[PDB]
């Protein structure tokens, strides 16, 4: 009931974040560290506890309907907690036959073609025990090697042997520059298949969200896993249309349905504001329902750099506002009336307009609160640029002939990478098309 | 009640006609039995509970058993209607309920 979600976990972050997505799923819908129900009245279908994410057993212990592949530490790190048991040991697939990713994505794909069936096993599992299935979510980094290459061989095989269904990613990227210089071809290599057999694709660019890190939380002992908390409050609160469909102009899929201008854009940039404490000295910031609504148009605390931080001088195809805690409804039209006509985001010659909001409550098994909270997830035009110094780095990289020899095997890439030609092509003419769209040629009669 | 009545009785029994006391009587005794039937409405009869589920009905605000009787009706309500469709769409009806998870704990 209302369509289910499977979630793919790939690399080192996916598994981690997922891990934290599950306590923070657990708590809210008043259930175990093993999914078992919480025995006083707690839930008489005040919430309809997400099967999309869960799975019932019969002794009610809820279980996520997760897969997870990567190799050992993250999931051991799971099952020495008491997280097990809100886990699966069948979902679980480590390597035993990756022998070192390398950082190449080559070497991610081809160990997941070899290990395809058993790895196919797991999500046939999955995909049976399902009702009416929703669409997928893959949770990964790009510039990884398993991250990369792995995920993209999944995609890819997804998209051929499902062909009805959704496919979001969420995706992690480096930045806007480099310093790394092979970054390029494993990001080139995976960009392909996650432009085209994804559907969605949620950006999460990694400078930015490291400022977020560092500013925010800050303790000088940081790393990825401190950091990752930010992301699974970031990815849960857009999975709130679909926890809680008991608001009746809240349901995700049709949501899903109408904001998609069609997979053609479909690199999103989230923002947030305020945030809660996870690291760092409890959300004592309350402000008031204008202030809430100030806050939301900027992009000063940028979670993401998709080059819609940047600057914003071409249009926003879709901007969707993601409103959290329940606040005087007359205030939130009357504010409401003045965004759309003030008109914050850009504009192209025939789209003026095409921003929503959607507006829920807090669940009461949190401690009560007065604070308000909000997300924002838009799709901008703006993305062309990221691809332009995927190019200048692909460039770069290609001109100095760096590891050619692991290519020539394959069939491929027998002239050296000629994919990565292929793509460069494939990628200009898309750049080229998304600028015909900000301007007039548009609509042409 | 039957205190009540003795309390009627009570006034008649040293009568003067003094309406504000009987009133009083009976103004304590009306804000307890409404407080009451709040209880006997709400608590037994479910009505806080009839009133949002009416909300959720009526103005159609239960958008998952929409989405999902129409889904399984569609085929059905293209074609003409007859006699036997009728209980088909309750059928469907009925596993719109089921769809929408809305189920007995307390």
């Amino acid at each position: 009931m209302g369509g289910e979600i499977i979630t793919l976990q790939a690399g080192q972050c996916g598994n981690h974040v997922g891990k934290f997505l599950w306590s923070q799923l657990a708590k809210e819908h008043a259930i175990g560290t093993d999914g078992l129900s919480q025995l006083p009245d707690s839930s008489t279908e005040r919430d309809d506890d997400t099967k999309p994410f869960f799975r019932e057993n019969c002794r009610n212990k809820f279980t996520p309907r997760a897969i997870m592949m990567d190799s050992e530490p993250s999931v051991i790190a799971d099952v020495e907690n008491t997280f097990r048991g809100f886990f699966d040991p069948r979902n679980t697939w480590v390597a035993s036959d990756g022998a070192s990713a390398g950082n190449s994505w080559a070497n991610g794909y081809d160990i997941g073609t070899r290990n395809q069936d058993d790895i196919l096993n797991k999500i046939d599992k999955e995909i049976d025990s399902t009702d009416n299935f929703e669409g997928f979510q893959l949770l990964h980094s790009v510039a990884g090697g398993t991250g990369s290459g792995l995920g993209s061989n999944l995609l890819e095989a997804l998209c051929d042997r499902y062909p009805k269904k959704i496919l979001t990613t969420y995706s992690v990227f480096p930045a806007r520059s480099s310093e790394v210089v092979v970054q390029s071809y494993n990001t080139i290599l995976a960009l392909r298949r996650l432009i085209e057999d994804s559907d969605a694709t949620v950006v999460f660019d990694n400078a930015s969200l490291l400022n977020i890190s560092g500013k925010v939380f800050r303790n000088p002992n940081i790393d990825l896993q401190h950091t990752n908390q930010l992301i699974s409050t970031i990815i849960s609160s857009v999975t709130n249309s679909i926890r809680f469909p008991s608001y009746m102009y809240s349901s995700m899929s049709s949501i899903y349905s109408t904001l998609i201008p069609s997979p053609e854009l479909h690199f999103l940039s989230p923002s947030f504001t305020p945030f809660t404490s996870d690291y760092i000295h409890d959300d004592i910031a309350h402000k008031c329902h204008s202030s809430y609504d100030v806050m939301l148009d900027l992009l000063d605390p940028s979670n993401s750099l998709v080059s819609t931080a940047m600057n914003n001088p071409t249009y926003f195809n879709v901007y969707n506002t993601i409103i959290g805690n329940v606040e005087p409804r007359q205030i939130s039209r009357a504010m409401t009336k003045l965004q759309q006509r003030i008109k914050f985001p850009s504009w192209s010659s025939s789209a003026m307009h095409v921003n929503i909001g959607r507006r829920s409550p807090y669940l009461p098994l949190q401690p009560n609160e007065n604070e308000v909270s909000g997300m924002m997830l838009s799709n901008m035009s703006t993305v062309v640029n990221v691809f332009e110094n995927a190019c200048n780095t692909f460039d770069k990289v290609f001109a100095k002939g760096a590891f050619l020899n692991n290519y020539n095997v394959g069939d491929l890439f027998q002239s050296m990478q000629n994919v990565q030609d292929e793509f460069a092509e494939s990628r200009e003419v898309v750049q080229s098309l998304m600028e015909d769209y900000v301007a007039a040629e548009q609509d042409s009669y | 009640e039957f205190s009540k009545k003795y309390h009627v009785l009570y006034q008649s029994n040293s009568y003067r006609g003094i309406s504000t006391n009987f009133f009083e009587i009976i103004n304590d005794q009306y804000s307890e039995i409404v407080n009451h039937t709040n209880q006997i409405l709400n608590q037994k009869f479910h009505y806080r509970d009839v009133v949002f589920a009416l909300k959720n009905i009526l103005l159609m605000g239960k958008s998952d058993f929409m989405d999902a009787l129409i889904e399984k009706a569609n085929d059905i309500l293209a074609t003409p209607s007859d006699s036997l469709p009728n209980y088909k769409l309750t059928r469907v009806l009925q596993e719109a309920v089921q769809l929408s998870s809305l189920r007995h704990l307390m």
